RNA sequence: AUGUUUUUUUUUUUUUUGGUGAGAGG
DNA sequence: CCCTGTCTGGCGTCCTCTCACCTATGA
DNA sequence: TCATATTATTACGCCAGACAGGG
């Protein structure tokens, strides 16, 4: 029907022709009757009929004339829908700028006529005057003038010259500017330059200026002449219930605009004088502007009371206006809403649905079904019967619901799982019954819940609810490959104390010749529920390629562990009821089962799971009790020994033996001890306390205490609430952020006392403010990343490439934290593996790694991987289907078409609630050691000194793969060296981070250069001990007649000459820095390992700050370029930095903050991506010195940490892919033969297909340089302004678009959204293939 | 609560909204995220279009449904040339372009 | 075998096809 | 002229339910 | 009833983005 929607500027003749009357008078209506006005803002003539196919006033009351117009009416004769859209326009007397591009920020006109704003709205508000043209005079074009500076000029030059204000003044200047001219010269002015402010000065003038030379825009469309009005049906005027008219506020700011411009007609018609008409223009030009976007000029204008009156502008901005309210959600028909409750009788993929509900958003389908049987004729026959509901259309109701499907929704729905399809039962009652493990899925309890069910209307609907959308096949988080039909609270009590054990029971060691009979012995009353026993077993176990083979055999186990192996299905093993079946085991029960046997078992032994747990559940009988919560023993003398402790450590306080942070600390000490203690104490007296006998002496074993059974299962329940509930619940924490030193000795079976509730209430007032302030930074991050994802789209099979992330286990300094499994399972890889013996190819280069690709990876040991990421996908507009990984929610790979943008940015922002918001190393395991980025020297005793600070020291194990990994610093004393074999527990390294060591390469004899007592250096003999040292100073305490000394040491021989560093012919010298203390005084002959001087020295915001890409506070500084480096100018703001080259060119140099504690040596060389300084790292340094891989690699890893130190379970491919959505722009650098610019920033597979077009030529390309914007000024930099207006500031966009011209080839998820047709994702991406290929 | 069709607002096309008013359910921007996270093109396609806003498409679709015919006549939602007599409303000229 | 053998007004028209603000649940 | 406080604008969660209250003037 | 047309409170918290000031 129609491709682009294209924005551009409106003239005076394209808004008349848009018009259909001159809208004059300001009367809306007649107000004691019902007729409106003739001719005002509701008029007939210049609009419609109010009534459909009518004179309003009198003439055709048929169907025969529709067209003519009576000079008694003055009315045209349509539809009453017609005045809908039909626009008026209002004949603005005096010329007022628009105030979107006056007051854009930048503004569109402050930026072309080389004016700043606060003079450009001086004479805009009357109150400064401009010159136009004035011809042989002393003045300049855009120079201004004021009161004074025109009356004198008047008297000076009065002939020729001209110096209007206004608008009209400022339509001449920007209607006589000669585009094409501007560009040359200021185009001219940036190749003739070298300012960089002015560079970019020059290149955003330029930029706007070509843009609009490039469409039909012209430069004196910025100033309104033909005020368009809205239709009127657009601006209701309804009554509410009464007898007046409840009016807009456009109908206020509409008839104000009119009202004003008939007084400046008439005052212009009675030649009024010069500041009366002045007064007169300015009210209407703020009349004006307060239509358009009200309050962007000075205090809003308002009606009723004192509130501001609602605009255009905010008709369409905000969270209520077109986009957010109407365009993106919707209200919808067939709809309902009831509050839900359990019935657990349901099969999965079935929900119950009350019959009231269901005859009220069915009417269409039984009023189609009973005029398909004959029982009516019309169709208020029908409604009528239905109206009365008799008999028979309850027969027709269950042959409408029969097989089909019904969207049911909870209210915040967060991730896809939350719309889920069912078939309907129709249930005898008023609430919507709803399956208990597709509960997980929703985060719905049953506290009050309501959800919301929709219908789908048309067949391919029903078809999208049963193949995608219905509840069997959301069986897997698309998160992760955690399922999510996970059996919750109940059933896993259930199932706990079912399959268990006791040392003796009813049928202790008796033999089953099967599983039948184990339930049989348990109904008759002969057994119990767990009663060890041998019984035989028939597992079927599927060994060969295909074919499910049988094996029979006796196993010890009890007969509940039988009774659950009659509802496994034929392929599991028996050793997967054979435990005690936590919530843990019962998760990976199901697992296997979808991994071995597929879907359709999985989804019945799921129902089967749910039934025979709540059902052994409820033939458990397991209450709660009062005595379930056993008081340890031991706890009171717990508490006094730590009460005797206090009492010395405050008996040393009074007389003032230790300091009081001491004293606070060791009570926060002992009180953490007597704490675990409390816990030990009851956990022993609840895990073990059951001690029964079975034919003689006592035998313990695991307890059947009912709270214990509630905490093992992992039903609900921890060990902190069981904690809280029997031992002493911890020390609470004041407001303060400080912990409190009395803690609540009390648990809950004991009385809190008063003082120590009130402790616990300011500790669980934090968290629910915590939460409930925190889960509108949670929406809001869910909606900025939806927003930034929004196009990709799976829409190739292989982009060819070969290169990807290289996929390593992640180690932070302890035990091995994420294993490779983890990270690379189910990616597709980039180059084949290489087996880690010698050369053999493993995997092949195009493998998915599913789970028997990972258990071979896992078996031969294998180091990382380079795999292939989302973030290296050479796929133009979209990912391809091998970049992207398995589907994760299926088995496969990715679909030819699905969203993958979408379900990545709900899988990172749908945790964002679970989320919080407010010396030397010691070695663990026995390894071998490995030593990287090291260059290294053996002191005088032997220990391994380094002389490089980055270095990371490994530990590989006898494998091949690496378990530990370390960052030793600058000058440590390492206990080991490279390449050996040490024993757990050993110290392999040391160091004194208090003391930065100069330790050198080579001996000799040690001389002070530029060392100088009184200036360089100052004379502090030690007191308590009486070994001085030559205190060195720093370049601010001492004067300016030798601020220009820099102290240094350097090694000499036996004879005074310069011992060379061995492979240069360069003396190591060593400049010290500022506040240092000179250890090794003068003659002391030194050695490697020997310092030279003494220098003493995160929840849910971190992923905000690190999807927005915020500047840390102090960012750690980087080099730019390898090389030499060396200091500069002695603190003019800042301390400079300059690095030469070896090979490369020099001029590069940085001013560094001289607050900063820096790392580098004045001999030292440097390299791109190697620290200066420390602290935290800007991903723009990054992606500037390191590259794509190195800036993906650090999102993953600090926002997996952050998901981590919570808990949550989420795969790298969604990271990855924001990741991509995030540095998706780029900037030129060289523009090469193409037509781009020299730093323009255009997008990045803009600037790829370009000079991928050009350089299959003969020409050679462009080189661009990637850039990484942030999230929300990612979304709204786009080339679809649709997309970047339904998100954040709609003014802003909207009018960059409108002075660009710009045009909207839709191509994406939101602009389909907006404009009402199909999605070009999922189903509608085989449609949009139909038509890109018919073009 | 429960709705298949009674009457809308004045300046939209789209259902009211409560249950004094017996008006339907705001299928809001989660939801249509949630949507797109499946393959559902065709159940949101008339999840905006005919069941809300398009008043052609509901009509047609209102008749097509009592004949025994589920096909959808989409259409554009009302709601969007609502939005394009808004934005024409200003200096700003927004079309909509070639067949 | 036979019937101009008690005439007088005891009268013709349908149906038609709506913002603002406050509070609660999750 | 490159850092720099300082000022100005622009964000800040979805869905639902109940109730009340709505410009002054004026010969 | 039918045209006439706008004044005497302050008490968010970042976080970008643009601007006059000065070593
Ligand atoms: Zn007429
Ligand atoms: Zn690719």
């Amino acid at each position: 029907e129609f491709d682009a929607i294209k924005i551009a500027l409106a003239s005076p003749d394209m808004i008349r022709s848009w018009s259909f009357g001159e809208v004059k008078k300001p009367e809306t209506i007649n107000y004691r009757t019902f007729k409106p006005e003739r001719d005002g803002l509701f008029c007939a003539r210049i609009f419609g009929p109010v009534k459909d196919y009518e004179c309003l006033c009198g003439k055709y009351k048929r169907l025969k004339h529709r067209g003519v117009i009576c000079e008694k009416c003055g009315v045209e004769v349509t539809q009453t829908k017609v005045r809908r859209e039909r626009m008026g326009h209002i004949e603005l007397a005096s010329p007022t700028a628009h105030i979107w591009f006056l007051k854009s920020l930048p503004s569109r006109i402050g930026l072309l006529l080389d004016m700043p704003l606060r003079d450009i709205e001086r004479v805009l508000y009357f109150e400064s005057y401009v010159v136009i043209e004035g011809g042989m005079t002393n003045l300049e074009r855009q120079q201004i003038l004021t009161e004074e500076q025109y009356l004198d000029a008047l008297e000076e030059f009065g002939d020729e010259f001209d110096a209007k204000m206004g608008a009209e003044a400022i339509q001449a200047l920007l209607k006589s500017m000669d585009l094409e001219q501007e560009c040359e010269q200021l185009r001219e002015e940036l190749n003739e330059t070298n300012s960089e402010t002015k560079r970019k000065k020059l290149t955003k003038r330029i930029k706007l200026l070509e843009a609009f030379v490039q469409s039909g825009n012209k430069p004196e469309w910025m100033i309104l002449t033909v005020l368009p009005v809205l239709p009127p049906d657009l601006r209701p005027l309804v009554p509410l219930d009464g007898g007046r008219f409840a009016t807009s506020d456009l109908n206020d700011l509409y008839r104000r605009v009119i009202n004003r411009n008939n007084r400046l007609k008439r005052l212009l018609d009675l030649a009024a004088p010069d500041i009366i008409v002045r007064n007169e223009k300015r009210m209407l030009q703020e009349a004006v502007d307060a239509l358009l976007d009200n309050g962007r000029r000075g205090r809003a204008i308002t009606g009723s009371n004192k509130r501001p009156l609602k605009s255009l502008a905010d008709m369409i901005k905000g969270k209520q206006g077109r986009f957010r309210q109407n365009l993106l959600g919707k209200r919808v028909d067939y709809s309902g809403r009831s509050v839900i409750t359990v019935g657990p009788y349901l099969r999965l993929h079935q929900c119950g649905l009350p019959k009231k509900m269901a005859l009220e958003l069915f009417k269409p389908f039984i009023y189609g079904k009973l005029e398909l049987r004959g029982l009516a004729t019309t169709i208020k026959a029908a409604k009528k019967m239905v109206e009365r509901e008799e008999a028979v259309v309850w027969d027709i109701l269950d042959e409408v619901i029969r097989e089909h499907p019904v969207l049911l929704n909870r209210a915040p729905t967060l991730h896809r799982l939350g719309i889920q399809a069912f078939e309907p039962v129709l249930i005898e009652g008023k609430a919507i019954q709803l399956h208990p493990l597709v509960c997980a899925a929703y985060n719905a309890d049953f506290d009050g819940d309501q959800m919301a069910v929709h219908v789908p209307l048309t067949l391919e609907a029903q078809l999208e609810a049963r193949a995608l959308m219905m509840s069997t096949n959301n069986i897997l988080s698309p998160a992760n490959g955690e399922p999510i039909i996970v059996p919750s609270q109940d059933v896993v009590l259930g199932l706990y104390y079912m399959t268990r054990d006791c040392v003796n029971a009813k049928g202790e060691g008796m033999v089953l010749t099967g599983p039948k009979e184990a339930e049989r012995l348990y109904r008759s009353g002969l057994a119990s529920l767990h009663a060890r026993v041998k019984v035989r077993i028939t597992e079927y176990e599927k060994d060969a390629n295909g074919e499910l083979v049988a094996k029979t055999s006796l196993k010890d186990t009890t007969v509940g562990r039988a009774i659950l192996w009659m509802i496994v299905p034929k392929g599991l093993p028996y050793s997967i009821v054979n435990q005690a079946l936590g919530k843990k085991a019962i998760s990976k029960m199901l697992n296997t089962c979808y991994r071995i046997l597929g879907l359709k078992p999985t989804v019945i032994f799921a129902d089967q799971i749910m039934y025979t747990g709540f059902a052994y559940a409820a033939r458990s009988g397991a209450s709660v009790g009062i005595d379930d919560m056993v008081i340890p023993e031991k706890k009171h003398e717990i508490i006094s020994e730590a009460e005797a402790e206090v009492a010395e450590i405050q008996e040393q306080f009074q007389s003032g033996l230790v300091t009081a942070g001491e004293r606070y600390n060791k009570v926060i000490d002992i009180w953490a001890a007597a704490n675990d203690r409390v816990s030990k104490a009851m956990m022993d007296n609840l895990q073990t306390e059951t001690v029964i006998n079975r034919d003689g002496q006592e035998e313990k074993q695991v307890s059947f205490n009912s709270i214990y059974m509630m905490a093992d299962s992992g039903a609900r329940g921890s060990a902190a609430q069981i904690r809280q509930l029997a031992g002493m619940r911890g020390l609470m924490a004041k407001p303060d952020g400080s912990i409190i030193e009395t803690p609540i000795t009390a648990n809950f079976r004991e009385g809190l006392n008063v003082l120590q509730y009130f402790i616990s209430t300011h500790g669980a007032r934090k968290g629910l403010a915590d939460t409930a302030l925190k889960t509108a930074n949670s929406g809001y991050l869910t909606r900025r990343l939806v927003d930034v994802a929004q196009d990709l789209v799976v829409t190739e099979d292989d982009c060819g490439t070969h290169e990807g992330i290289m996929m390593t286990p992640v180690i932070e300094g302890g035990d091995v934290k994420e294993p490779l499994r983890d990270r690379v399972l189910g990616r597709v890889t980039a180059e084949d593996v290489l087996k880690p013996g010698t050369a053999d190819i493993l995997v092949p280069r195009n493998t998915l790694l599913h789970e028997q690709w990972c258990d071979l990876l896992e078996e031969n040991s294998v180091d990382a991987v380079k795999v292939r990421s989302v973030v290296s996908c050479d796929t133009d507009f979209g990912v391809c289907a091998h970049c992207y990984g398995r589907d994760l929610a299926r088995g496969h790979i990715i679909n030819k078409g699905e969203a993958i943008g979408v379900i990545a940015a709900q899988s990172i922002g749908e945790p964002g609630t679970q989320l919080t918001m407010r010396s030397s190393i010691q070695v663990k395991n026995k390894g071998s050691i490995k030593l990287s980025n090291v260059k290294s020297v053996v002191n005088s005793s032997g220990k391994l000194v380094i002389t490089s600070r980055n270095t990371e020291l490994k530990l590989i194990d006898e494998f091949g793969r690496t378990k530990e990994s370390y960052k030793v610093p600058y000058g440590a004393v390492l206990a080991k060296g490279d390449g050996e074999q040490v024993a757990g527990g050993e110290t392999v390294a040391n160091w004194d981070p208090h003391t930065m060591p100069v330790i050198t390469e080579v001996s000799g004899f040690v001389r002070f250069t530029d060392m100088i007592d009184g200036q360089t250096i100052t004379r502090q003999t030690d007191e308590l001990t009486g070994l001085s040292s030559l205190v060195v100073l720093d370049s601010a305490e001492r004067t300016a007649g030798g601020k220009d000394l820099r102290p240094a040491l350097k090694i000499v021989d036996a004879q005074g000459n310069d011992v060379l560093i061995p492979g240069t012919d360069m003396p190591a010298q060593y400049f010290l820095p500022g506040k240092a203390i000179v250890q090794l005084e003068d003659g002391v002959q030194i050695s490697s390992g020997d310092t030279l001087a003494r220098i003493p020295q995160g929840g849910l915001p971190r992923v905000a700050d690190l999807f927005e890409a915020r500047r840390p506070k102090e960012p750690a500084i980087l080099a730019e370029i390898s090389g030499i480096v060396s200091f500069g100018k002695e603190t003019k703001g800042k301390r400079r930095l300059v690095i030469t080259p070896v090979d490369g060119s020099d001029p590069y140099e940085e001013m560094i903050p001289k607050w900063r504690q820096l790392n580098v040596f004045e001999g030292e060389r440097v390299e791109r991506g190697d620290v200066i300084s420390d602290g935290p790292e800007a991903p723009h340094d990054i992606l500037r010195l390191r590259g794509v891989h190195a800036v993906t690699r650090y999102i993953v890893n600090e926002v997996q940490d952050v998901y981590r130190l919570q808990g949550v379970k989420i795969n790298d491919k969604h990271i990855e892919v924001i990741v991509r959505q995030m540095l998706r722009k780029a900037t030129i650098v060289n523009a090469g033969s193409s037509d781009f610019l020299e730093g323009e920033q255009v997008e990045y597979s803009r600037v790829k297909i370009a000079n991928r077009e050009l350089e299959a030529n003969g020409k050679v390309g462009a080189t661009y340089s990637r850039d990484l914007l942030g999230i929300t000024k990612a979304s709204l930099a786009t080339e679809s302004f649709i997309s970047a207006a339904s998100f954040q500031e709609t003014t802003r966009v909207l009018t960059e678009a409108a002075v660009a011209g710009k045009r909207d080839e839709l191509r994406g998820l939101k602009e389909n959204v907006i404009v009402g047709r199909l999605i070009p994702a999922g189903t509608g991406y085989a449609y949009h293939q139909d038509r890109m290929r018919r073009r | 609560h429960a709705r298949s069709t009674g009457s809308y607002s004045l300046v939209t096309q789209q259902p009211l909204g409560g249950k004094a008013q017996f008006g339907g359910q705001r299928f809001g921007e989660m939801e249509v995220w949630a949507l797109e996270a499946y393959g559902a093109a065709y159940t949101l396609q008339e999840m905006l279009t005919v069941k809300s806003d398009d008043v052609n498409g509901r009509t047609k679709m209102y008749k097509n449904i009592v004949d025994g015919n589920h096909q959808m006549e989409p259409g554009m939602p009302e709601s969007f040339n609502v939005l394009l007599k808004e934005i024409r409303s200003l200096g700003i000229n927004i079309e909509l372009e070639d067949e």
